[PDB]
């Protein structure tokens, strides 16, 4: 199942087992996205008019996650009898492979990728996103099928402005992930009259291992300045398989209420969700990628342990990330028609140096299942977001849509109801200090614009608010007022 | 001159080498890009190295009977073409070619060791690919602390401190001087976005923690610049830590005395503590003290007149002959001028320990003695990384060890800049080995009485205040006592309820009476 002989190959690298490379507990997310890849090949395969003749097949390969990372790529550049010349003109090297469907973790991406430039060997990856992937010189043969971090943090931002919240708290991996992601919403918030109460690192642990005091300190620290402040707008920034402890300190004590903002990392986990006890905290909310259905492959996929026992919940999610495969797959495909020049029903055949199918790639356009599939020049394709809510009723869905995102327009759209935590169904509230009077000034307070104090002004002033709002002027003239009075009465 | 001819020497066993030799002045084939400008320092740097080589081999109780030779390269200071003679020292012996496998075992490389790049953006594209076949590589330059993880570079050794210990000394000096209240300021690059990662932890560990936590932007051909101050300015700080590269210290300190600034006491990182473009800023004597720590290490005292020697002998017609019997073509032209310039830098004597080290290495795996040494098969690359943790290898009459981590432990001074008209000088107040001795009446403060500034805050209100929480992080509290006009109902709930007509209730009232 992990290699089909063909006229032309492409290169796949899923992470089966991730927790030698047979060692680990299995992730059947990868299973799923590498029967989406054997699909399309298939699927292109059968049809007679997208390549005629030209047959094409592929070549797997496992990466534990980043842990094996040198010898895929050297295998992929090979051309026979495991062999590689060295030299100083690769222009008439003809690989083994045509193309890579890139791995999945962001730092075995750019690690791969600073190899395969030398060639300029085509790279699509499907699930990494980091701004530091948008630098054509250093990457200059690297694409991707899915939106950066910049609209994650802009949906984040509009959902905050939607509703009326300027008072949030912000919490981070100790990671890259987390720094960066945390660096970004920051820039963002400063230039949108929103504020941060505080913000604060979680210790990195794992589940299924015992901690020292110190951490369980932190943890302790942590949780209880979360209940002193006035924000009740929580922001998270880290990777599953490291919350557990944090949700089960939290629930130890009796933090009840607030908006739990995630991000793509745990916005959709089963794990995590399965905890019954989470129900009663508050809200969970998150950004995830719009689902496409793709028609015919429940049949393909169900016709291996781990599969049948999740496969209710592989049926109510996972289809979330098997469009981006399924169009990095059909992209090639069209990028070697043009190449090669076939028509409805003549081919021709050629030697294809890896260096050519980047050109045509960039250009591609086509249509599939309704959506538009086009390269803007920093190498992405603009799909859809969505916002989820988590409902533990176990009927539907435990993801369920409530807005959605545009990437080429920046604004959020079609935001339905959701299901508050309050007491009649009224939306949580969060701000730093409650709006003023009517004829009263501003006292600032604080280091925060958004926090501010009211004072009442004194007979023979009146405060214009189309003027300075945090000092009233002197009534001029023979007009007289009092206190809080914007008008004079002479 | 006939230099570029003598970047290989043959012999039993031979190392590598990657130096920034030159300099480069949009991709549409697959082809290695062409620098061509010339840079001085590469050149020093590689026959810094050669003369390490001579001396291991004219020296008898390091490897006896065994000849040395080396294998130059260039980097360009670029990965693409990084990447090439990289995947050159991992081949098959004697053939063009590279073998893929299952792992390391299956390999024959042609070379021993490498002494790696200068630049830490290379060593960590390199490491990782090294890494993979268990190569020993030793840099000289490299200063960055994500380094040091045994989980992704099981075979990278460095030469030079980590950029763990000076923040570590900083906070000390932080602490020691009662310093609670700061703002850490970094630059824009990898540099000070893990210098900041690294400070807070360091800083929230001890009672330290910060008003303002920004980065201060690149000069990639200004109005971020202004924010940032402002932000500053903004929480009443008399301290303030840099950890910049030096454009972005320049940019910053050109803004400051373009405007009006407050003196404050800077805390410096080793990047832009010894710059003359720094240092030479009109009005920079108005912006306060500087202080900052800097290494102690010894410096090679025959290198000026090697050189010379070196380049009399290439001028001389003979030797290009016999030496007949180009990585770098642009420096078979150069002169005495073009290198005079850095002929007292401070890291030949990096690559030269990192030689030595390597050599020492080799001696002890092959079990040598003295003066013969025992009959083997050679000795494959992935056998010395065995004798090379927990190695102690004299260079210079200076004992040197290497850790688990793989760094070496060097010690510190601290240096304060004292102005003497319009020349600002380097004097030593301090010394740190593990932990800081500082000396307190050799110091002249920028203050008009010459007494210690302060930045302190209040980590605990006393009871009958309320109680304000401030900070990045919520560390400390500003406290206000309501006056005769309120009680304190509650430590939280910073607000204060007006007393009762019938009530009385003075300033510090938890409540009021009647």
């Amino acid at each position: 199942d992990f290699y089909l002989p063909g006229d032309y190959l492409l290169g796949g690298l899923f992470s089966l087992h991730a927790n030698m490379c047979k060692e680990y507990e299995v992730k059947v997310i990868g299973y799923n996205l590498m029967q989406a890849m054997r699909f399309a090949v298939e699927e292109i395969n059968n049809d007679s008019s997208l390549l005629p003749g030209v047959l094409l097949g592929y070549e797997i390969v496992d990466v534990c996650y980043i842990s094996n990372n040198v010898q895929p790529v050297l295998y992929f550049l090979a051309h026979e009898d495991n062999l590689l010349p060295i030299q100083e003109d690769y222009s008439n090297y003809i690989s083994r492979v045509v193309a890579v469907i890139g791995p999945d973790n962001s730092e075995s991406v750019m690690t791969v990728a600073n190899f395969l430039s030398l060639f300029l060997l085509p790279q699509i990856t499907y699930s990494a996103i980091s701004d530091e992937l948008r630098d054509k010189v250093r990457f200059p043969a690297l694409l991707r099928t899915t939106p950066s971090a910049d609209h994650h943090i802009e949906a984040m931002v509009q959902l905050m402005l939607h509703f009326r919240w300027n008072w949030i708290i912000v919490l981070v991996s100790s990671d890259t992930y987390g720094r960066d992601n945390g660096q970004l919403l920051g820039e963002r918030v400063a230039r949108r009259d929103i504020c941060i109460a505080f913000q604060e690192t979680l210790p990195t642990l794992q589940p299924n291992q015992n901690m020292t005091s110190e951490e369980r300190q932190r943890l302790v620290t942590i949780v209880d300045k979360l209940q002193q402040s006035t924000a009740r707008v929580v922001v998270v920034f880290s990777p599953d398989l490291t919350l557990y402890h944090f949700f089960n300190e939290v629930l130890r004590q009796n933090f009840t209420g607030a908006v739990w903002i995630a991000s793509e990392s745990w916005a959709i986990d089963p794990v995590l969700h399965n905890l019954t006890e989470l129900r009663h905290l508050g809200t969970f909310l998150g950004i995830t990628i719009q689902s496409v259905p793709i028609p015919g492959f429940s049949e393909f996929r169900e016709w291996l342990n781990a599969t049948l026992s999740f496969n209710t919940i592989l049926r109510l999610s996972g289809e979330r990330v098997v469009y981006s495969v399924y169009s990095a797959v059909y992209a090639v495909a069209h990028a070697l028609h043009s190449l090669l020049g076939c028509d409805k029903s003549t081919c021709t055949k050629r030697v294809v140096y890896p260096w050519q199918l980047l050109e045509e790639i960039w250009k591609v356009n086509f249509t599939l299942l309704d959506h538009q599939i086009f390269f803007d020049p920093q190498g992405d394709v603009a799909l859809h977001l969505e916002i989820v809510q988590w409902q533990w009723d176990r009927s539907q869905n435990p993801f369920q849509s409530v807005a959605s995102y545009y990437p080429l327009q920046r604004q959020l759209k079609n935001i339905q109801d959701i299901s508050w935590h309050t007491i009649n169904n009224t939306i949580p509230m969060s701000m730093c200090s409650k709006r003023c009077q009517s004829g009263q000034k501003k006292k600032p307070v604080g280091i925060h614009v958004c926090c501010f104090e009211c004072i009442d002004c004194l007979p023979g002033t009146f405060l214009n608010h189309t003027e300075d709002e945090y000092e009233c002027q002197a009534c001029p003239n023979n007009e007289w007022s009092y206190q809080s009075e914007t008008s004079c009465f002479k | 001159l006939c230099l570029s001819q003598q970047l290989r020497m043959k012999g039993d066993y031979v190392l590598g080498g990657l130096f920034p030799l030159g300099e480069a002045e949009s991709r549409t084939r697959p082809s290695s890009p062409v620098c061509t400008r010339f840079s001085s320092n590469g050149l020093l740097w590689a026959l810094a190295m050669k003369m390490a080589v001579e001396e291991i081999n004219n020296k008898s109780d390091l490897l006896p009977g065994l000849r040395l030779g080396y294998d130059l390269f260039d980097t360009c200071s670029e990965p693409v073409v990084a990447m090439k003679p990289s995947l050159m020292f991992l081949a098959k012996a004697g053939s063009r070619d590279i073998a893929a496998y299952c792992n390391y075992t299956q390999y024959q490389p042609r070379v021993l060791a490498v002494i790696g790049p200068h630049s830490s953006e290379l060593a960590m594209v390199t490491g990782k690919f090294f890494s993979f076949f268990l190569m020993p590589q030793v840099s000289y330059g490299a200063s960055m602390e994500l380094l040091s993880a045994r989980e992704t570079f099981p075979s990278f050794f460095r030469t030079v401190p980590s950029d763990r210990v000076q923040l570590t000394a900083a906070a000390e000096l932080l602490q020691e001087f009662g310093w609670n209240w700061v703002a850490a300021l970094g630059s824009d690059d990898e540099y000070g976005r893990q210098g900041l990662s690294i400070f807070s932890a360091l800083a929230a560990a001890r009672g330290i923690c910060i008003a303002h936590e920004g980065l201060v932007p690149l000069p990639r051909a200004l109005g971020k610049v202004q924010d940032v101050l402002h932000q500053v300015n903004q929480s009443s700080v008399q301290v303030v830590l840099l950890f910049a590269s030096v454009h972005a210290a320049h940019a910053l300190f050109n803004y400051s005395i373009s405007s009006r600034l407050s003196p404050k006491v800077w805390v410096a990182s080793e990047a832009w503590l010894t710059s003359d473009l720094v240092m030479g800023l009109p009005g920079m004597a108005q912006m306060g003290t500087v202080l900052g720590f800097l290494q102690r290490g010894a410096q090679l005292h025959e290198f000026p007149q090697y050189v010379k020697t070196h380049l009399a002998l290439a001028t001389d017609p003979a030797f290009c002959s016999a030496l007949g019997e180009q990585r770098c073509p642009q420096c078979d032209c150069i002169t005495l001028q073009n290198v005079s310039a850095g002929l007292n830098h401070h890291q030949t004597f990096s690559v030269y320990a990192a030689v030595y080290s390597v050599a020492q290495a080799l001696h002890n795996t092959l079990q040598c003695n003295a003066s013969g040494c025992p009959a083997q098969d050679p000795v494959k690359p992935w056998q010395l990384l065995e004798n090379m943790y927990n190695l102690t290898f004299h260079v210079g009459g200076l004992p040197l060890r290497f850790d688990s981590s793989g760094n070496v432990d060097m010690e510190y001074d601290l240096k304060l800049w004292v102005w003497q008209g319009s020349v600002p000088r380097l004097h030593d107040v301090g010394r740190f080995n593990g932990s800081l001795r500082t000396e307190r009446l050799k110091i002249r403060w920028h203050t008009s009485d010459n007494q210690k500034p302060v930045s302190r805050c209040s980590r605990q209100c006393q009871e009958g205040q309320v109680r304000r929480v401030k900070g990045f992080h919520s560390c400390c509290y500003d406290c206000v006592d309501c006056e005769a006009g309120s009680y304190r109902q509650n430590p939280d709930d910073i607000a204060c309820t007006f007393c009762g007509q019938d009530e009385w209730s003075p300033e510090r009232s938890t409540r009021c009476f009647r």
